[PDB]
RNA sequence: UUUAUCU
């Protein structure tokens, strides 16, 4: 998993999250 | 406008 | 203390 | 989720965590509550190192326009004594904005503001002569003065910058990464403020401590030498947490590798700096931008392996 | 929408006229919700030019202080011979005593509002000539070290302006127009968040006294006077604003100049005025907004009777 | 001529850490993760608690005060009874318990546990242990808006040069009693708590070397301050920070022939960046995500609080 | 009608 992945992963994680 |  |  | 953002606020995160990857990003800067003339010029480093065999050769990102990094090399299994110097290695052009004496400094623009710390490490080495260890953990130095009196005729107590937060330097850090060398590493710093401040410039200083004082005197545990003041110089200090990186060279070892560095930072133009011709408002503030800043920033490992960049 | 009017009073003074607004507002909608003093500052006073020399004025977020005046020769720009003089908002004396070590006493610390400033031309038609331009200068305050020569040696530190530079030459975007049109300009924070910037003890003139000039790095320098008529209490987070004004020589330039800036201080207990403050405003999100919005918006200045 | 053309459910931390700020030390409330700081870096909160029993010279004015500076629970001074502070006068230090631990012996030391701190709440507790007809005088209470400043002058040497240190203002508004504040009988104790002085959170730098204040080989007069610091010995104890908090002032007059004896507590919950060296280090947990809910509560309930209460 | 993004 690339790095740009590790961060648009924990993006839709925390906005979905709510 | 500018003034309100 | 807490009154709102 | 990535439909909510300002598309000013994007190219704002792409040059914060991950600027590897887009080949190219200027950035619109930072989405503050704050809208004004400002230049977001993202920094680049590359150099080719070989390290001292027999010896751990330690590595300092500070947030510190201009220049990279900090390095020094210390024997195998020891850690930075007092009498240990650090030099600095600038960032291409640094001479260019900060002129030739530490008193030009500001001329070229008033203030800063840091937003994001990249870091690379790329293994040039070959498979079999390769050997040793990289560690990393982030360290949370601030800059601060100390008043100390002096006896002179009449007595005065003169009053000078100084470094906290520095001893944690010496010993690794709780939170770290650890690997062999062969695998590298990449790694980011965020700011260590609840709000995105200016930090002025300083003027004047080729290094920590500066001349006339001792060591010890100040309470840093080594010294911090920028060198000639027209090579190279110290701006000021960021609010982001200064990065540490240390390298186990055991001896009999062939370890060379690439270095890459992604500063993405903000400064104001002087009217008189020719450089203010590029200058676009800080755009508006985006509020789920900050937020992802902030998550993200906070979930993200200390360090990550070279290969997953 | 809807916002409350603490935090439209405080809009108001930022950017309307001393004309239409009379009340200073409370105070700046903020999280800070402690006991604070808002005094809004008005500067009235008519002035000629110096005939066939260009004066530059400066409005810095100096408090107490309204702008720092000083002349040069014609299409000159300052020189690190020439020095700027003070003009005092009236009482200022008022409230930072009579010593530079007697600022302090009154208020602890401080903020600016807003910070305008106007010209309205008094010449008739057959006597004024010339032209007066405007550009904003980020500058700020910061702290120089240098090594010293002394028995021991050492290095001391003294307090410097930055961005000093900008003022020497006219900003690449500025208002420019003819001296008979006047002008209305106005200045907004510099930081994102609004922060209390301490008093300032012992400084009268910069470079301080004892201090070469070509040490300190700034291209000329600035002189309070004595510490009783004049003084340098402190340095608000507000880009500044320059002013080069024309005066050819065969010609007659009068014009009135009024300068307001509305500000927040805090009160010490002991004092005297301590007793007029009231606490800072709530929180207002709308206004916030609106006032970021109507900073990047307006113009570098206008023309006067606008 | 022609015309120029011009190109109610605050997340569980901010209920742990409201808690802090308002809630007596009897409740043996927690520090809680921290701030719902905008900021999630690491940190290591600490809840510090210091109980001093004592007795009051009568017919001597005690003035003591909250120090917004990490290491010390409170400045002690006295006078004759009915006068206030003065340029003679100097005050005591009186550090947290355990303080030595975390700043060391040495005043150029002070840095290595930690980098920075950031404060949560300072609150005060007086009850008074003298019986009835034995007690006398009253307690009088008001805040000051004490900031740390820098004050610059020349000083003639050769070569000669300028000099400039660390000043306190807002001291002169500490002489006066306060115009908003709370007066009562001695025996009915008191108690209060610290707002913070200004909308952000920022972390205050720990400084080092200072000891004294105004600081050795500067006239108190050159220093615009109205009295003395004493750093005191600067391994027993030193000023590291000033936080931005707005520093109490309270003093009880002691009427001549009276004995007034009673115990004292001092809290504050607080935030520092631990060292990677430190020990402390391993503690310490991220500062609690931005929660707004709490971050509102926390300023309703400062311009909501008296400046003083009863003991009771 | 023309020349940096999101699935």
């Amino acid at each position: 998993a690339s790095m740009w992945e590790r961060v648009k992963s924990i993006i839709k994680s925390s906005l979905a999250a709510a | 406008e500018r003034v309100k | 203390v807490k009154s709102i | 989720a990535l439909t909510r953002l300002s598309q000013p606020g994007l190219a704002f995160l792409k040059c914060a965590f991950a600027p590897p990857d887009f080949n190219t990003d200027p950035g619109k800067g930072i989405p503050d509550r704050f809208e004004g003339k400002v230049v977001s010029r993202k920094d680049v480093l590359n150099q080719s190192i070989s390290f001292t065999a027999g010896q751990d050769t330690f590595i300092l990102i500070a947030p510190t326009p201009g220049v990279a990094y900090w390095s020094a090399s210390v024997p195998a299994g020891t850690f930075p004594t007092s009498a240990t110097t650090f030099n600095p290695v600038n960032y291409p052009g640094f001479t260019s904005m900060f002129g030739t004496t530490s008193t030009s400094r500001s001329n070229q623009v008033s203030s800063f503001r840091y937003a994001s710390m990249n870091v690379g490490i790329y293994p040039t080495s070959n498979l079999m002569q390769f050997a040793g260890s990289i560690t990393v953990w982030k360290c949370p130095v601030k800059l601060s003065t100390v008043q100390f009196p002096v006896a002179t005729d009449p007595a005065t107590s003169s009053l000078v910058h100084t470094l906290v937060g520095l001893n944690g330097v010496l010993a690794v850090g709780p939170d770290n990464f650890s690997e062999s060398f062969i695998k590298g590493v990449f790694s980011q710093s965020a700011c260590n403020e609840p709000n995105f401040q200016f930090n002025d410039i300083l003027q004047g200083i080729q290094t920590l401590p500066p001349a006339n004082v001792s060591l010890g005197s100040t309470g840093q545990p080594f010294t911090m030498d920028s060198g000639a003041e027209a090579t190279s110089g110290v701006v000021g200090w960021g609010n982001m947490d200064t990065i540490v990186i240390r390298v186990s060279a055991p001896e009999g070892a062939v370890n060379s590798a690439i270095l890459k560095a992604w500063s993405c930072i903000e400064y104001r133009p002087n009217p008189n700096a020719m450089l203010y011709q590029f200058g676009h408002d800080s755009p508006p503030l985006d509020e789920v931008a900050l937020q992802e800043y902030r998550t993200v920033a906070r979930s993200l490992p200390v360090a990550v392996i070279a290969a997953q960049n």
